[PDB]
DNA sequence: CCGCAAGGACCGCATACTACAA
RNA sequence: AUUGAAAGUUGUAGUAUGCGGUCCUUGCGGCU
């Protein structure tokens, strides 16, 4: 008996904001700069695409868009309630791209494990459409719990 | 064994257009749904459904004289020479349309008037699923079906088989995660294809079901597949007939204030263009008779030049271009 | 990605103007003048809806807009009320078949308004404009407008004149509290 | 069964369309029609019907139909129904039913269903050419292997009634579109390595010119030669996708000028300069007047009434969007 | 002696019944005591004798010989062959072995009975559709003790909620199966579906109609008496059929009725009870039981027949086991 | 699958009645319900089941528990419609008409949102077709009481 | 650079809704 | 040596005809 991605997709996205909400309970704005995020996210991919999105988060860290490991971003270790919504926006897309739900789930990622954006920069047109429209799946039921859970 | 009937014609049939053929209103979310089989839940299209358009086709045909019988098939001369003296009074009647002509109503049966009289000579299978489109993430979609479709194929090949007397006319087993599938449906390394909402792992049967394929419709499909044919497990297939359809909402719009109106808010479900289905048309002697269609093989010939190559249309919603399919009529 | 961004044609480039926008900008100003004309009756003869919204201007164009959107079957009672803007006269229910309700498509039709080739030629029609720096059509640039008639009521020249009075007191597209989108 | 006639009509936009399916939980909140297992966009044979049938009705009001002379359907009524015309034309000033020739070729209005059947069927409005964005040419006209392997089809259909292989990373096109000594085409996002052809946009623009002529909406059919583009499906998918026009709208609070709490909302729109075309089958009538009691005279009242007309097509028509140029090649 | 027919449908079947009380125009036959589906032992014989009557006037029946009819009828009635063989081509009376088998045709019915006794083709398994394996071969205890009756004479406990089935229809883990749109839960049993399997391969053989038998264990669902009841009476097809009238091409005046129709892959068995052929002067080779018998086992196993209604719409077609 | 209707209509009716109960003299709520029961099949027909109760969930939190939900505590009448027919239709699929009745719901007790989260196709789908029956008797009710 | 982050109307209406012989 | 023997509720029949996912809605405010 399988399992259809939207039920991974559902799974992964209820983990992710459960997550953010339980190490930041008494942070209202970490949680509200969160759900201003994954709301903002599907838009600025359809209109600039999913790569200038990854690379837009982490120009807000600072960080080198072309020499990153979604892995080595921890959300935890910045200061702005800004910085570390957008790492976790960032390392949660990046992760569901690279592994999915897990290894054993019904959908264990595209990038099979490689970092996203490089995965981007690196193959062709049709494997970045592919990541693309995953990535607006994933991006929709981060919003649907976020818009729950999350509070301002 | 099948000795009611001495040949058998397969219909295939390739949707172009969306297809609906319906099985009536019901209260529920889809208002109009698509025929199907209940208890396997595969789209269907009855036989009743499959011979009214049959029909129709044919008897505009006959009474257009562009029916070819072995020359051009003159209805009303070939009535004199059959029913000879009572003929004038028959032609009268189909005219009038209460009966229909000589040859449609040997090959279909008699118009309700003369329902009595005698039996049709051809019998119109129920139109089966065997490829079902479905959206692919590699390959835009692939040509889906599965164990239980091919057998079902097989046995209608026994059919065949049994009614041509011929017995030399006459193994797939997949987890529900697993398919076996063209080259252009499977991921940039990863031997995974995407079809709809489910993740399939590639197996290592398809280049004999296309030669089954070439069998029936000719060296050509429909003109005219092997890349983007995916099988997949007989419940995983089932829920893409199911699930996969077209469900469209559909308005009427009051035409003076541009808003819509009561009672114009419905859903309804359509079988999607890329469809292949195929329909099992076995042909018995006749039970009315001129020389050129006094037996079955005559009948058959009649059939398969009449309709091969031929486009029809099947169930409703014909004026907002729903319904039609190409028909290829082989042996 | 730009934090600013600019309405420009996917296949030409130029920068121009939604329908949306133009009928929306007209609409707002047909609010606005119906306000300051004919608010202490509006929002007298309208206590009730007034209710539900809240009471000085800002009050009035509110409520003139939640007639005109939510409750436009109770207009019957200001329907004959006219406004002039500014040698014609326009009344309530001009402007409640002009723009339509829910229960009615509007009898004018907004098109997109898009700048003369000429000027594509001759000018530019971009420039960078700083708040961050965001793109800008500069002054001086000439668009076509045009409104249709979709009714017998032939509303078009109304909706024009309406139209034309908005882009010149309101102006179209954002920053307009600082005299951006302005048209003459 | 009836279909002698065949004639096919060419929607080429002139603004953003917007034929919508319903509202989504998701960023798109009104997304375009599609089909399911291409994700293809289209326009639905009943959504063009309605426009078809809805101007046809209000130019047989106006007496602005020609069938070469004028029609009036209120005299050719009273010549079809008699003394009950004066019945049926209260019937249509009361909107219960509609002028006599709409119902002829669209069918009768609800209270008259069962009394006949419609004369043609208006197919599915499929799509021919794609405008994409381009790094050389501006932008070019893109199908794909799919869409000609459809147009061939419904080819076959029509000659009935009246009785290319490429990789990812490979496009046929025009000169226009290529790099400058590069042998590359950039479309949107995608870089293709142009393929060596002779005959597949040729024989594709000879298709056009037999139905629409030498005039293209607007401009000579050489000058968009030199702009197509053959992509493979898969790339002609993504194009569909997320190439479409993704609008952000908003709703005013005239209380402070600001956006209204939920009044922020994304509509999708084919963009301008998008070819598609449908399938118009006409038979013999079925309910009538000798000027138009068969099927080459609907043909020739179809075309007329719509050749180089401009139609809206879908949603938001008073913020002008979904206005067409057709064409309609016989 | 007898022979069990098994019957095996593969496309839906409509054996009418005007007498049925239903809501539907055109019901199938039913059992008036149980409310199962049926095929009238009446029906069953009209099919058999048509498929037999048109074999031997083919010279297609074997009995390890061809069967020459008119050869045999002159020498059994002698003096009176001519003119019984000239009824036969006037469709008055029909073929020796035929008549033998089935009885005289009407017009000779006094002159000696038929020496089969057909009975009603009851129901043994109906198709369910199941979320998982497409579909169940769905049975019940009441049918499961009348099949073990007729064929003991010839020679189980289940909640509303219960199920005893096989293994592919099973949710992994969760021990439910669900038919249709209903949940029952798997009631834990080792021998009953496959003591019935056994009783299916003593009465049929090792193929299943076209399939091993041991793939039908994995599928088969043993519901409740009530449960299958239910889904007999309301999971049959219900289908509208419509006529057009083409001169308008909308539906006719009077044109619209609801037909009912029972599913493809339906187990069903009839026991054909044959006595002593009680023609006079017989030839040899069909003069007893067990000669009769034989001839009905060849001539109909692995057959296929049409049964019931709609034959030219594609309805009533069995596969025959005998 | 006759039986399984009648304990469909049993609790359609209950909720209807509680409806029109608690808001009498409300019929703002009493037709917001309405309304939304209308809608309610077509949101799962576009987005599937398990959007349609996250979509329930942003009209109404720490954990996702139909239980917890409590209509007669909101403000405006589409929050109380919205999260009345949330808890209606989360409390079928999870419990029936109780453990003491024929139908007990296909969820055990758990919120049929996480459920789906955890489960598998094959359960998903059931609960899809069961939404859509129970809310397709709910309209019944709707339409000729509220 | 910051904020937002849909809502209601319509909700299958009408027609055909057995006919006839054997 | 049974009110018994013998008899296919079957034949003909397109769930179809009519019906625009449409109408109302300024990507804006100046804040975090």
């Amino acid at each position: 008996d399988i399992r259809e991605i939207e039920q991974e997709r559902a799974s992964f996205a209820f983990k992710v904001v459960s997550d953010i909400k339980d190490k930041y309970s008494q942070n209202k704005k970490v949680q509200g700069k969160y759900s201003s995020y994954a709301e903002k996210a599907p838009t600025i991919i359809l209109n600039n695409g999913l790569g200038a999105t990854l690379a837009f988060f982490l120009s807000k860290l600072e960080k080198p868009i072309d020499d990153v490991d979604y892995k080595s971003i921890n959300p935890e270790s910045f200061g702005n309630a800004e910085n570390i919504a957008y790492a976790f926006l960032y390392k949660h897309l990046s992760t569901w791209l690279a592994e999915g739900n897990g290894k054993d789930s019904a959908f264990s990622g595209l990038t099979n494990g490689e970092d996203p954006l490089k995965y981007i920069m690196e193959k062709t047109a049709i494997d970045v459409a592919i990541s693309t429209e995953e990535a607006l799946s994933i991006l929709n039921w981060i919003k649907k719990f976020a818009k729950a859970m999350l509070e301002e | 064994m099948f000795d009611m009937f001495e040949k058998a014609v397969v219909f295939g049939l390739y949707s172009i257009t969306p297809v609906h053929a319906g099985s009536g209103a019901e209260l529920s979310v889809i208002d109009l749904p698509i025929q199907r089989e209940r208890h396997t839940g595969f789209p269907v299209i009855w036989g009743q459904s499959l011979k009214g358009v049959l029909r129709s086709r044919f008897r505009q045909l006959e009474l257009d004289e562009k029916i070819e019988v072995e020359q051009k098939w003159k209805w009303k001369e070939k009535t004199k020479e059959v029913l000879k003296e009572k003929a004038d009074e028959f032609i009268k009647k189909v005219e009038e349309r209460k009966r229909d002509p000589l040859l449609t109503e040997i090959v279909f049966g008699p118009a309700t008037d003369g329902a009595s009289e005698h039996a049709g000579a051809v019998s119109v299978g129920d139109a089966k699923i065997l490829l079902f489109p479905v959206r692919s993430a590699k390959g835009v979609f692939a040509f889906v079906t599965s164990p239980i479709v091919i057998q079902r194929l097989k046995e209608d090949f026994e059919l065949v088989s049994e009614i041509e007397n011929d017995i030399e006319l006459k193994k797939v087993e997949l987890s529900n995660n697993e398919t076996i599938a063209g080259n252009a449906l499977i991921l940039n390394g990863e031997n995974k294809v995407i079809l709809e909402d489910i993740v399939l792992k590639v197996k290592s049967v398809i280049e004999n079901l296309v030669e089954v394929l070439k069998t029936l419709f000719g060296d050509n499909f429909f003109g005219k597949i092997k890349e983007r044919i995916a099988i997949v497990s007989d419940d995983v297939f089932k829920s893409f007939t199911r699930f996969s359809t077209e469900i469209v909402a559909r308005v009427r719009i009051d035409a003076e204030k541009g808003t819509v109106a009561r009672g114009g808010l419905w859903y309804e479900e359509f079988l999607p263009s890329d469809t292949l289905m195929y329909s099992l048309i076995a042909v018995g002697s006749p039970k009315k008779l001129p020389k050129e269609v006094d037996n079955t093989q005559k009948i058959v010939n009649v059939l398969k030049v009449t309709f091969n190559n031929a486009f029809l249309q099947i169930g409703g919603d014909e004026t907002v271009g729903k319904g039609f399919v190409k028909v290829r009529a082989g042996v | 990605v730009y934090e600013t961004s600019i309405r420009l044609h996917r296949n030409y480039g130029v920068p121009y103007i939604p329908g949306s926008a133009l009928k929306g900008v007209a609409k707002h100003y047909a609010f606005s003048i119906l306000a300051r004309e004919n608010g202490d009756e509006i929002l007298r003869i309208y206590e009730s809806v007034k209710e539900d919204l809240k009471e000085d201007y800002y009050l009035t164009a509110a409520v003139i807009q939640e007639l005109f959107e939510k409750k436009f079957d109770e207009l019957g009672a200001i329907r004959n009320t006219r406004v002039e803007i500014g040698d014609t006269v326009i009344s309530v229910g001009d402007i409640v078949k002009i723009f339509g309700t829910q229960k009615e498509e509007g009898s004018v039709i907004f098109f997109d308004a898009f700048p003369t080739p000429e000027q594509l030629k001759d000018k530019p029609n971009l420039e960078l404009d700083i708040m961050i720096f965001f793109l800008t059509v500069p002054a001086g640039v000439e668009f076509t407008f045009a409104v249709a008639s979709r009714d017998l009521d032939d509303l078009a020249e109304k909706a024009e004149k309406l139209l034309k009075e908005a882009l010149k007191k309101f102006g179209v597209g954002a920053k307009t509290s600082l005299g951006y989108g302005r048209f003459d």
